[PDB]
């Protein structure tokens, strides 16, 4: 069980995961971090089995980096989203048994704050809103009863809270320290950490 | 091959002469007359004739060795001038593309389309 | 000439200041500055090891240098999932101490590698991890951790190495 | 005069009707030390003559090991020696694994000429240019070979090779006759005192340059080197 | 791109086989449903007559191979079109080259050996048909790449009434109107629409003229 | 000479005789031009093949389209800048589906450059004798004009020549261009007067122009009636300032 | 999974291309659509395919495509994966360049095409939403009213709807929902 | 020294072996090609003009498809080989897009196979030229092929041995609204300009081509036109 | 290495997907044996040896390998000048989506890699 | 005349065509770097200026990775691959250890590289020479050049291109632990050192600097001036 | 190295000479047209 939630505002991203592994073989502290850094702008959270997915985020963390190399100049979070849907594809079509699932967030200067969603068959879609986990349908309708392109940090840290008291509500067992970030016009300002 | 090409106008196969003739060609064309005999073939009105000349010169021959003229196929007949050796490689090629004719379409290959198919190899 | 001119064990381990301390109830030694243990199928595990080792010396002798932890255990990480799905088990800690501290890793078969500050792996070792988290630390005394060891062990319920900068040595 | 264009590759025949690099490359056996081997009706013999180039360091190999029932000596070049002896190695190991019997002197040397004689037909490639003499022992009784670059192998009964070599030769011709009804001892006197015949009259055959190679019926193939040759040595008379 | 070195190749492509069927069985398991081929199984008959042949389906579906020769099939619509335009074409350059109308035979033999290739994941049989030099001829193709040479033939869904009256009123050297309302009757008696008929005959065809491509 | 015979040979001084012998053969074909000015691209062209008997097919015989936002002039030989331009669209619609974002125009002249670099590399092949001009457009840096040599090397201009008489145009565009201050009419202008100079009829010369409009790129090809129009004024401004 | 309809119409010099409420109607051309149905990553792989593949025959011929050599063109690309297949159903929808003549066609997963000269309709839904479009259309119906039928048969059928409406002259792009 | 290999630049810039494939080409028999307003006219003077000679076997005009035709001056046996893979693009362009090849098209790409062996050591360019006609949307079409890979389209073109004397005959009696017969008529005027014999029907070949498609004259055709000459 | 191949699965490789996979995809050389075996079951050694050595000496001269290849001479000696099959319709390869560095597939096919 | 293929030895034991490519490097553009106590500097001077051209698409200095950057001088079309080259080499390695590749590690790629190329006559070797300057995982800085023959060392400073005789002894003679203290005395060295053989400085001069953990940075021409001017008042 | 790994045994100076050797005795893929010019002097 992971939960992976995000909300775009006018100016900003709000990205959300939790901090606990998936092992179950050997014991360890359960602080393990999730999201990945691509660029200075670029922020990749992706959650599945694990031993692939980290071999993955690592691929295209080096792609990005050596196509900034080559050239001079970032990548967009479009074409960043663009090429990842592509090679997903085209990894899932060699390892039958493959289950990644991505959220990708980050803010250009020409267009704005972005956050792209794709599915476990490589289906890339566009939205206000994503989540991944078990609760995705009630967290997805809670975020539909309350949202608006309006709202700042606060209202969204808020509103993140509510969704969280409400799946707690719904059973209050084990959730995570769980942890946030920001993505603005200056870099990735991390958050503070929600036990809660 | 690391033999290279040999330097001139003439002496190789692929070097065109200040107006544009190969002559390895002519030359392979006077090799024709090396070995000296001569054909004739005539076509009727409802019949196709060939003649050539024969040449034992060695008593010590078995003269049912000696011939000219071959069967590609039942219906096909050919006759050859120039190079032995080269004659009897070229009727052994014509064959294997009858028979491969043969089992591609599933009837007889006509003489223009033998001859076709050979001088598209030749080429 | 033509034709050629063609063609039922418990393990743990846990760093500090002072190094690394690692504890059974086998322990396989890689390198003189590398320590290993062993979990799972027997020849899997002395096969991979013997690899790892083989090219660590390589690396060593190419490089003039010592190689580090963090690269060796993504090297056997890499080496081991290619044969993914293939039947292969092992669960290995790798230890040593090479630069910026000594540093602790875990791989094993299907691809997980986690950098952590205490493992234990092997049967009853829920209970051994509970004493250890209970008594754990960063600033101690090498007899109090040997201690701690012990008790983790007999609660458990000896093999003891500890790891220091310039190698490995066994105390009991 | 007219040489110039026709000795360059190996590919041309000369207006003579000659190819001259075959005779080239057959001109390098006479850059080696003298061999010298013979055979009775048991018993099958190589003697060789080390050379080393001084006083500071020992004296290479000229005779090397096959299998357990044949053994070679070489005269002339060195890696092409080497890719003889592997190919002959790989061979009898192939054999024997297959068909747990051993490979045949006369298969042997039949797929040595074979393997030799392609680079002497094709471009890009030069003639061997070492000459090998073969003993060894099967069903049929002893054997002795010799092998040419030009991949012409014949089947001698006593044979030498290497440079100023004639002298030997004439000597074996004189005594062969004698050869049949002999034992080891003698043979191997034999065979040194042809030897002998290549040195200078001034030198010796010292315990130093002999390298003595015996294969027989119930024995296996021995190489003696330096104090190993002693008992073979002091029955031999003067010049 | 960093991950080629060597370059690629055309022809049929195989990368959805290991997703395709772990997806069917999914998604057959939570009872959903999944796009499927188009099928056209339907009666289709032929008959040798003095000196022709006669086509015949019900609804055009008799395709167009040569002046010459014609075809029907029954099965999957597009095997069935992509593999009579690809014997077209051939036969198309053959003629070209040779410079007469072409054999019969050599278009079965032709699609007998691609149906062959394919070891009958394409399906489409086949009524086969024309006249040549020879003479009349017609033949009968199954996806495995087996022929039959026959007076009359008969296939698709409705067979049996139409092999029942092919054996009742068949005789050899039969006139063009009989024989077209033989060929008639027994397709209509497979359903119980109108029928189409191609009729090739041998006095409306010149085997003495160099070929000129067709219209 | 002994080391003038491939491309895979070195001068006992370092020098390559048969590359520089492909970039001597340009100098054989037809005068192209190209100016960057403050609101747009210019593209000027000679037309060599100019008699009674030949038919005006196709758009133009000397400037091609790459993709949605470049163009491309070329200078040499035509049956391998045949290739080249085939190459060129191909690389670019090949970006574009990786990334779904239009190909920059230094990437896409790198790829170009790289694989006509190949060719004076290994033995047993004979260089391309073509030259290009590339202008364009992109988000990154504007508007943008560049040039190919045979031997692979490239490089980023304000105002270049390529083919007959380089020299002379090369000199008079240094003598008379302004530093950011080039509007379309007065580059049209200096084309013209270059062109004049180093060759006049409106029936030997090609001339298209690139411009921005409303968010999308305009590649037009300049009609004969403005082409003679221009030629007239520049004829009379010159008589004027006699 | 919900695969999702697409349906096409015909009238007096205009079309009208419809689907319910991910991108589906992809523009080709400048009087030419493209609607697909079914597995949204097969949608998204033949879109971008095909773009390429009529940018490129678009910038080496020098002039606009035909609907038919579209469908010809589709019907090749879908054929290709004949063994494992795309799982798309498209539908194809405009007029002629010149002539500005109205086209509609449907095409299976194989490739196998079908012209019709009334209506098209293809999706997880087509035994249904024959019967009541056989009955709701009319010959030679103007633009409006047009725009009306395909909306009513549209939402008769099934949320929202997309519609759009081309002409010789002008675009013209609805979304609506039931009232 | 730099006139024996296919991939050397002269010091001056220049490749000689296509010079001389060149030079090989103008040494053929003559061709003329006129395009009227309503379709293009294509002849030549044929090598076989002994009795001997079955008039069935081997003809200079060849047709592609329906409505393509084409004609070659210089060496033989280099022309069924272009012919053969022309016809097989045409095929496959059919096959592809369910639709006729234009002209243009197929000129590019027997361009593109021509230029191929102009670039690589161990082969020799093709030693001819060829001549194309066509009819798409309701125009005609007239190209013309190097052995170098570049072709140009022309209106009136005359190529083969002594063809300078016959573009500037064609250049003197042009006229841009001509019909088919008056092609025809000078078609025949400039290839008797440079015949050297007594031109007879049996020793020249003519093609036509025009909306119902390309065709080959019979003898009989020809003789009638040459009756009223 | 680890960045010019990926996405690679041992155990998804010894395992063909289709039946018909490896046949189509060594068809070529499945014919030529058979044509080669038949030849010189029938006629001897060295018809089979020619056929052999004039494909070596044709297939010498091509382009490049980042270039698409005309292959005339090749498609002459093998009969394939007037067929045409599933291989020349179905994805062209001179259209190809994806294409590696030119230095790098020279230096590949020289096998130096 | 044994000099007319790359792979025949000459009868006193000499590969001529290695030394051909050398001298083709010798006549390039002088580079020349200094590794200092906390930083590292490079620079080149400018051809002909050519005033309408862009500055941006020619420069000879370039950024490898976060910490390994790149000086050439030779044939400008060849570097342009083994610049590609070992930008992706950086990466695999990347993905193989985890850690950032090593200088020595890079230098002996490219090194390795340059080798491949001079072992048959079917190819021609690359005509350039390269200095590579970065820092350790350590934060040990470290200086090192290559040859088209395939051989590299590690320097203190040195310089390449022509003219290079004069930069290396000025280098020799006024090299000293007095004037590596700051990163301003080693520019200004660096400077100097290229206004030895450079005509009037400021506009003919393109330098770079990379400190530790700072990434490449590119001086303009307004801090260029005035180091120019700041060493022109020191008598 | 592979020695130790394969017999967990040192390799004879001779033995690693005589492998060394085997390599450059081969020219005339991979393997140069030309003979390497350096020489080798083990020991230990």
């Amino acid at each position: 069980m992971e939960y992976l939630i995000g909300i775009q505002g006018p100016d900003y991203v709000l990205v959300a995961s939790d901090r606990v592994a998936a092992s179950n073989i050997v014991q360890m502290k359960d602080d393990h971090d999730k999201m990945f850094k691509m660029s200075e702008k670029i922020l990749l959270l992706c959650v599945g089995e694990a031993g692939d997915t980290v071999q993955f985020a690592e691929y295209i963390q080096k792609n990005v980096q050596l196509y900034k190399m080559r050239n001079g100049y970032e990548l967009s979070p479009t074409a960043a989203a663009n090429f990842t849907r592509r090679n997903l594809a085209d990894c899932l079509r060699s390892r039958t048994p493959y289950h990644v699932n991505l959220l990708l967030a980050g803010y250009d200067e020409h267009e704005g704050p972005a956050l792209y969603y794709m599915d476990y068959l490589a289906a890339l879609a566009k939205a206000p809103f994503a989540a991944h986990g078990y609760g995705a349908f009630l967290t997805l309708s809670i975020l539909d009863r309350y949202y608006t392109p309006t709202i700042s940090r606060e209202r969204a840290v808020e509103l993140l809270r509510k969704c969280l008291e409400e799946l707690q509500k719904r059973f209050i067992l084990n959730l995570p320290t769980f942890s946030v970030r920001i993505i603005d016009k200056n870099g990735i300002h991390d958050l503070d950490n929600i036990s809660f | 091959m690391s033999r290279g090409s040999s330097a001139g106008f003439d002496r190789h196969i692929t070097i065109f002469s200040p107006e544009g003739r190969l002559y390895q060609v002519e030359y392979a064309f006077k090799a024709i007359n090396q070995g000296g005999l001569t054909s004739v073939a005539v076509r009727g009105k409802d019949c196709a004739v060939i003649v050539t000349q024969k040449k034992v010169p060695d008593k010590l021959l078995d003269s049912s060795t000696v011939t000219h003229l071959f069967k590609i196929t039942e219906n096909i007949g050919c006759v050859m001038t120039g190079m032995t050796a080269d004659s009897r490689s070229q009727v052994q090629r014509a064959r294997y593309e009858a028979a491969n004719w043969k089992y591609k379409y599933g009837y007889e290959i006509p003489v223009d389309m033998l001859c076709k198919r050979i001088a598209d190899i030749s080429q | 000439a033509l034709a050629s001119v063609l063609e039922g064990t418990t393990t743990l381990a846990f760093k500090f200041r002072h190094g690394v301390i690692v504890a059974a109830d086998k322990v396989i030694e890689i390198n003189p500055y590398l320590l290993g243990t062993m979990a799972g199928g027997a020849a899997d595990c002395s096969f991979w090891e013997r690899l790892l080792a083989r090219q660590c010396r390589i690396y060593e002798l190419r490089n003039k240098e010592r190689i580090s932890v963090a690269a060796a255990s993504k090297l056997l990480a890499n080496m081991v999932y290619q044969y993914k799905g293939m039947g292969l088990s092992m669960g290995t800690m790798i230890c040593g101490w090479d630069k910026r501290g000594p540093g602790l890793y875990y791989v094993d078969s299907e691809g997980n590698r986690i950098s952590g500050a205490t493992f234990s792996v092997g049967s009853g070792s829920v209970y051994a991890y509970g004493v250890m988290d209970r008594g754990y630390s960063y600033d101690l005394e090498v007899e109090q951790a040997y201690d701690l060891a012990r008790r983790a062990i007999y609660q458990a319920t000896v093999n003891l190495y500890h790891v220091r900068e310039d190698g490995w040595i066994r105390v009991s | 005069m007219f040489r110039n264009q026709y000795d360059n590759d190996v590919t041309v025949w000369s207006p003579q009707g000659r190819i001259h690099q075959i005779e080239y490359a057959m001109e390098a056996v006479k850059q080696g030390s003298a061999t010298v081997g013979l055979k009775s009706k048991t018993h099958a013999v190589l003697v060789a003559l080390k050379r080393a180039q001084s006083e500071l360091a020992a004296h290479q190999k000229k005779i090397l090991h096959v299998d357990n029932h044949i053994g070679i000596s070489i005269a002339g070049l060195t890696a092409d020696a080497r890719l003889l002896c592997n190919f002959m190695r790989q061979e009898c190991l192939d054999s024997r694994f297959v068909f747990d019997r051993p490979l045949p002197v006369s298969r042997l040397v039949s797929l040595i000429g074979s393997k030799t004689q392609i680079p002497t037909q094709r471009y890009g490639r030069r003639p061997y240019g070492v000459g090998l003499l073969i003993a060894g022992y099967d069903d049929m009784g002893p054997h002795i070979f010799q092998t040419c670059p030009s991949a012409n192998y014949f089947d001698c009964r006593a044979m030498s090779i290497g440079a100023r070599s004639q002298s030997a030769r004439t000597y074996l011709e004189r005594h062969m006759s004698e050869f049949m009804e002999c034992n080891l001892n003698e043979l191997v006197k034999h065979g040194l005192r042809a030897l002998r015949e290549t040195l200078p009259a001034e030198q010796d055959l010292t315990t130093k340059n002999v390298s003595i190679g015996i294969v027989g019926k119930d024995l296996e193939f021995t190489i003696y080197d330096d104090d190993d040759v002693s008992p073979f040595l002091e029955g031999l008379e003067e010049r | 791109a960093v991950s080629v070195y060597a370059p690629p190749v055309g022809g049929f492509s195989f990368d959805n086989c290991r997703r395709n069927a772990v997806l069917e069985a999914d998604f057959a398991k939570r009872g959903y449903k999944l796009p499927k081929v188009r099928k056209t199984g339907t009666t289709i008959a032929g008959v040798v007559y003095k000196d022709g042949i006669v086509l015949g389906a019900d609804t055009s579906k008799i395709h167009f191979i040569s002046p010459n020769i014609y075809c029907c099939g029954a099965g999957t619509a597009a095997d069935t079109d992509m593999t009579t335009q690809l014997i077209s074409s051939n036969l198309e350059l053959h003629s070209l080259s040779t410079g007469r109308l072409p054999r019969v035979v050599t278009a079965n033999r032709m699609l007998k050996q691609m149906l062959f290739r394919y070891q009958g994941y394409i399906g489409a049989a086949l009524v086969l048909g024309g006249v040549d030099v020879t003479g009349p001829h017609l033949y009968s193709i199954y996806p495995h790449g087996s022929t039959d040479k026959l007076p009359y033939v008969t296939m698709g869904s409705g067979s049996l009434a139409a092999m029942a009256v092919f054996e009742d009123k068949f005789r050899p050297d039969m006139e063009e109107e009989e024989a077209k309302n033989l060929v008639s009757e027994a397709i209509a008696a497979g359903i119980f629409s109108n029928i189409d008929l191609c009729v090739i005959s041998k006095n409306k065809l010149d085997f003495l003229r160099p070929y000129t491509v067709p219209n | 000479r002994r080391y003038d015979s491939r491309t895979t040979i070195f001068s006992p001084e370092g020098r390559l005789y048969q590359v520089e012998y492909a970039m001597e053969a340009i100098g054989h074909a037809g005068t192209c031009l190209g100016i960057l000015a403050n609101d747009g691209v210019l593209l000027a062209a000679e037309r060599r093949n100019i008699h009674k008997l030949l038919d005006e097919v196709f758009f133009s015989e000397k400037i091609y389209k790459l993709n949605e936002d470049m163009a491309c002039s070329v200078a040499g030989i035509t049956s391998d800048a045949n290739v080249l331009t085939n190459e060129l669209r191909l690389i670019a619609q090949r970006y574009l589906l990786q990334y779904q974002e239009p190909i920059p125009c230094e990437q896409l002249v790198t790829a170009l450059c790289d694989i006509k670099q190949a060719y004076t590399q290994f033995g047993g092949k004979r260089p391309f004798g073509v030259s290009l001009l590339y202008i364009g457009w992109d988000k990154h840096y504007g508007f943008q004009l560049y040039q190919s040599d045979p031997s692979g090397n490239y490089g980023g201009w304000k105002a270049t020549c390529i083919g007959n008489n380089s020299a002379a145009a090369v000199s008079m565009l240094k003598q008379d261009y302004k530093e950011g201050e080039m509007t379309l009419k007065s580059a049209l202008a200096l084309a013209i007067k270059v062109l004049n100079k180093t060759m006049l009829s409106a029936e030997k010369v090609e001339i298209a122009t690139l411009t921005r409009e409303n968010g999308k790129t305009v590649i037009r090809v300049l009609k004969q009636k403005e082409v003679e129009q221009l030629i007239k004024k520049h004829e009379e401004e010159e008589a004027k300032a006699e | 999974y919900n695969g999702g309809a697409v349906m096409a119409m015909k009238g007096k010099n205009c079309v009208a291309i419809a689907a319910d409420r991910f991108q589906k109607i992809f523009p080709m051309g400048d009087r030419l659509y493209i609607g697909l149905a079914g597995l949204a990553t097969d949608v998204q792989t033949v879109a971008q395919r095909l773009k390429f593949r009529l940018n490129l025959y678009e910038l080496k011929e020098g002039r606009q495509i035909k609907p038919y050599t579209l469908m010809s063109m589709v019907a090749n690309l879908l054929y290709e994966k004949r063994f494992g297949p795309y799982y798309t159903e498209p539908v194809i929808a405009g007029l002629d360049p010149k002539t500005f003549k109205p086209f509609i066609c449907s095409l299976d997963l194989i490739g196998c095409p079908m012209v019709t000269d009334d209506f098209v309709v293809s999706g997880t839904c087509a035994e249904q939403m024959y019967g009541m479009c056989e009955s709701l259309w009319e010959p030679n119906m103007d633009p409006d009213h047009l725009f009306e039928t395909i909306s009513q048969a549209m939402l008769n059928a099934v949320m929202g709807v997309i519609v759009h409406i081309i002409e010789k002259d002008k675009i013209t792009t609805r979304t609506l929902k039931a009232r | 020294g730099y006139s024996f290999s296919l991939t050397t630049f002269s010091p001056s810039g220049k490749l000689v072996q296509i010079e001389y494939a060149l030079a090989a080409v103008a040494g053929g028999a003559p061709s003329v090609g006129i395009k009227a307003a309503n379709g293009v006219v294509l002849a030549t003077e044929k090598k076989q003009k002994s009795i001997l000679y079955d008039e069935r076997s081997v003809h200079k005009v060849e047709p592609i498809t329906k409505h393509i035709g084409l004609v070659y001056s210089g060496m033989g046996p280099d022309y069924r080989v272009l012919v053969h893979r022309a016809r097989k693009l045409a095929q496959q362009y059919y096959l592809v897009y369910q639709e006729p090849i234009p002209t243009a098209q197929l000129v590019q790409r027997v361009a593109s196979v021509m230029q191929e062996y102009t670039q690589s050591g161990g082969v020799r360019p093709f030693g001819v030229s060829l001549l194309i006609c066509g009819w798409n949307e309701g125009r005609p079409y007239l190209f013309q092929s190097d052995p170098s890979g570049a072709y140009f389209a022309w209106k009136a073109t005359a190529m083969g041995k002594n063809y300078v004397n016959g573009k500037t005959f064609l250049e003197k009696r042009y006229n841009e609204d001509l019909e088919l017969e008056d092609a025809i008529h000078t078609a025949i005027l400039t290839l008797k300009e440079s015949f050297e014999g007594q031109m007879t029907e049996d020793n020249i070949e003519v093609g036509i081509c025009n909306e119902a498609g390309f065709r080959r004259l019979t003898p009989t055709e020809v003789k009638d036109y040459l009756a009223a000459i | 290495d680890l960045l010019r191949k990926g996405f690679s699965c041992v155990k998804n490789e010894l395992l063909p997907s289709h039946p018909l996979e490896l046949s189509e995809k060594n068809f070529q050389l499945n014919q030529d044996k058979m044509n080669f075996s038949t030849l010189r079951n029938i006629q001897g050694l060295f018809a089979p040896l020619k056929l052999q050595m004039e494909f070596k000496a044709v297939q010498q001269v091509q382009r490049l390998p980042f270039l698409s290849s005309s292959n005339l001479s090749l498609d002459v000696l093998r009969g394939n000048d007037e067929t045409i099959g599933f291989e020349d319709i179905l994805n062209d390869p001179s259209q190809s989506e994806v294409m590696g560095e030119p230095h790098l597939m020279v230096e590949y096919k020289l096998g130096l890699l | 005349s044994y000099d007319r293929a790359i792979t025949v030895f000459s009868p006193d034991g000499h590969l001529f065509q290695v030394e051909y490519a050398q001298e083709a490097v010798k006549k390039g553009s002088t580079a020349v770097g200094v590794r200092g106590r906390d930083i590292v500097v490079l620079g080149v001077e400018k051809k002909s200026v050519a005033k309408l051209q862009d500055e941006r698409t020619v420069r000879k200095i370039c950024a490898l990775d976060d910490n390994v950057c790149m000086a050439f001088a030779g044939l400008t079309a060849d570097a342009r691959i083994v610049i590609n080259r070992a930008r992706v080499e950086c990466q695999s390695h990347r993905l193989t250890v985890e850690d950032p590749v090593t200088v020595e590690y890079i230098t002996r790629y490219i090194a390795s590289l340059k080798q491949r190329y001079t072992q048959s006559n079917g190819r021609r070797p690359f005509g350039i020479s390269a200095l590579i300057v970065g820092f350790d995982f350590d934060g040990t800085p470290r200086l090192y050049q290559t040859d088209p023959s395939g051989t590299y060392h590690a320097w203190k400073a040195n310089a390449i291109g022509r003219g290079a005789k004069s930069v290396r002894e000025f280098l020799e003679k006024n090299y000293t632990d007095e004037a590596i203290e700051t990163d301003d005395l080693t520019i200004k060295l660096v400077i100097k050192a290229l206004l030895e053989v450079v005509q009037s400085g400021g506009k003919n001069i393109e330098l770079a600097v990379m400190r530790r953990d700072q990434s490449l940075k590119i001086l303009n021409p307004e801090e260029i001036e005035k180091y120019v001017a700041e060493i022109e008042k020191e008598k | 190295q592979n020695h130790w790994f394969t017999y967990n045994e040192t390799m004879t100076v001779e033995s690693v000479t005589q492998a060394v050797s085997n390599l450059a005795l081969q020219f005339g893929p991979g393997a140069m047209s030309r003979p390497f010019g350096v020489a080798l002097l083990f020991g230990g």
